[PDB]
DNA sequence: GCGATGCGGAAGAGAGTCCCCCACCCCCTTTTATAGCCCCCCTTC
DNA sequence: GAAGGGGGGCTATAAAAGGGGGTGGGGGCTCTCTTCCGCATCGC
């Protein structure tokens, strides 16, 4: 009764269904992302790119492009270089 | 290389340790050197050579690992050892090593012999080096290679059976399977109903007589073309159900489907196609615990 | 008898305690023979 | 008052028998024919 | 409420389009000899 033949694993169809139901992140307009981007900066002075993506819910490439124009990367030797939401 | 015998094949007399001309008996060259180990494998082993390099490793390297420290000189000022092993394995070799580990893990799940694993490892190396499937996950390639190795060895496993032992789904295995065949410019013989009878019937715990009856029923049904276009696994599951119901050891459709990986509806449909000609399909010398007339009608 | 005096001959045969104590004495000779082969061998090499 | 040093004893070696970033590719989607397979809901009694 | 039935989705096939996300590949046991330390000794 072990390793019974199966077309797809139950854990895999659920994850596939969840990904399909959620759908891919859409590329929103720059103005809305900027407004949401700066509102996030208010809560925390420093933000990680991986965590920042979740707040913005935007594609990584699109978020980086908009963040690159205004945001800058500050190198921290303690952990790693992260992004700065302050334009200056 | 006898001077007086152009193009003569010298014969090695190992006991005498020399190469001789078979024609004149002249001894040519120096003493034959035994290229094997100078020690014997029978206190510590007096070996001065490393373990054999893995044949299935593109640009496979050879290296030594630093052992555990013993004295205080081996340890840094604060505990941790100053001499620590470093990861010097190539990315290509590291990925290939992980795939072989995955190939063996899947094979052990369904108790595949080591020869099939070795064939799978060779298949993965060719696909990995050919690099037509570089876009696909290595586990899917390994799962597809495992499927192909079973077919090449004459003991096919169903895509569902391979998927059960693999995190990769059946669809992704089937897709990588097609690409691997294209990349390798190789083919696999078509599966027949008899390629699964031994495993399916043994897993269902059916006697040899019932297994033989199921093997005959499926083979005869295919020859009679009573199940055109049906998957061979569906035909075999229906044949096993027919043979099982005609003997003392009776198995339900759910039982046969679970081992066969076929939904009970599919077994019902295939069985319904071969049920009308049940007496013709059964072997002549079959002892019917349940008469063929009283076989289930569904 | 308690401390390993065998009052029997080999022809007469040893009593179970004598047999065991005799085995204890014999083991000493076997240990010496194994020891003597290597202990003296090193001395011979160094002298040479 | 102000330094300076050889020997015994103890200790100690040394030999013998991970987390991230950057290409590159696949799938998301649409259309259609084909057919076996299988999930899901419905229906039967 | 178990079981069969019906309907529909999944599978593959080509192809185009454009972008997000997944995947893989770099990178910040005994004996003997030697060495070091504490001590008491003189010397200046
Ligand atoms: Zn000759």
């Amino acid at each position: 009764t072990n390793y019974k033949p199966v077309a797809n694993h139950q854990y895999n169809i659920e994850y596939e269904r969840k990904k399909k139901e959620d759908g891919k992140r859409a590329r929103a307009d720059k103005q809305h992302v900027l407004d949401m981007l700066f509102s996030a900066f208010e809560k925390h002075q420093y933000y990680n790119l991986k965590d920042l993506v979740d707040i913005t819910k935007q594609p990584v490439v699109y978020l980086k492009e908009i963040l690159k124009e205004i945001g800058v990367q500050n190198v921290k030797g303690i952990h790693k270089n992260t992004w700065e939401l302050k334009p200056e | 290389t006898c001077p007086n015998h152009p193009d003569a094949i010298l014969v090695e007399d190992y006991r005498a340790g020399d190469m001789i001309c078979p024609e004149c008996g002249l001894v040519v060259g120096d003493r034959v050197i035994d290229v094997g180990s100078e020690w014997r494998t029978f206190t510590k082993d007096p070996s001065r050579v490393g373990d054999s390099q893995n044949p299935l490793l593109s640009d496979g390297d050879l290296s030594t690992m630093i052992g555990k420290g013993t004295g205080a000189a081996s340890f840094d000022e604060f505990g941790n050892s100053k001499y620590q092993n470093r990861r010097t394995m190539s990315s290509s070799d590291r990925a290939m090593m992980n795939a072989f580990k995955e190939i063996t893990t899947m094979a052990d799940r369904i108790n595949l012999p080591r020869n099939i694993v070795d064939r799978t490892n060779n298949l993965f190396k060719q696909v990995y080096e050919q690099k037509s499937l570089k876009g696909r996950a290595n586990d899917a390639i390994a799962s597809a290679c495992l499927y192909i190795a079973c077919r090449q060895e004459g003991v096919p496993r169903t895509f569902k059976e391979i998927c059960a032992v693999s995190r990769i789904s059946k669809k992704e295995i089937g897709r990588c399977f097609k690409l691997i065949l294209k990349a390798l410019e190789t083919s696999v013989d078509l599966i027949t109903t008899g390629d699964f009878m031994s495993r399916f019937c043994s897993n269902l715990c059916l006697p040899k007589q019932v297994q033989m009856a199921a093997t005959h029923i499926a083979r005869k049904a295919v020859e009679l073309d009573l199940v055109p276009g049906r998957s061979p696994i569906s035909v075999a599951a229906a044949a096993i159900y027919m043979a099982s119901q005609a003997s003392a050891e009776k198995r339900t459709q759910k039982e046969i489907g679970d081992i066969a990986g076929v939904a009970d509806v599919t077994i019902r449909q295939s069985y319904r196609l071969i049920y009308p000609r049940a007496p013709d399909l059964f072997p002549t010398d079959f002892k019917f615990d349940t008469p063929v007339d009283k076989l289930p009608q569904l | 008898e308690s401390r390993g005096f065998v009052e029997n001959s080999y022809l007469a045969g040893l009593t179970p305690t004598e047999f065991f104590f005799h085995a204890m004495g014999g083991r000493e000779g076997l240990i010496d023979t194994a020891v003597k082969t290597a202990e003296t061998g090193y001395i011979q090499r160094r002298l040479i």
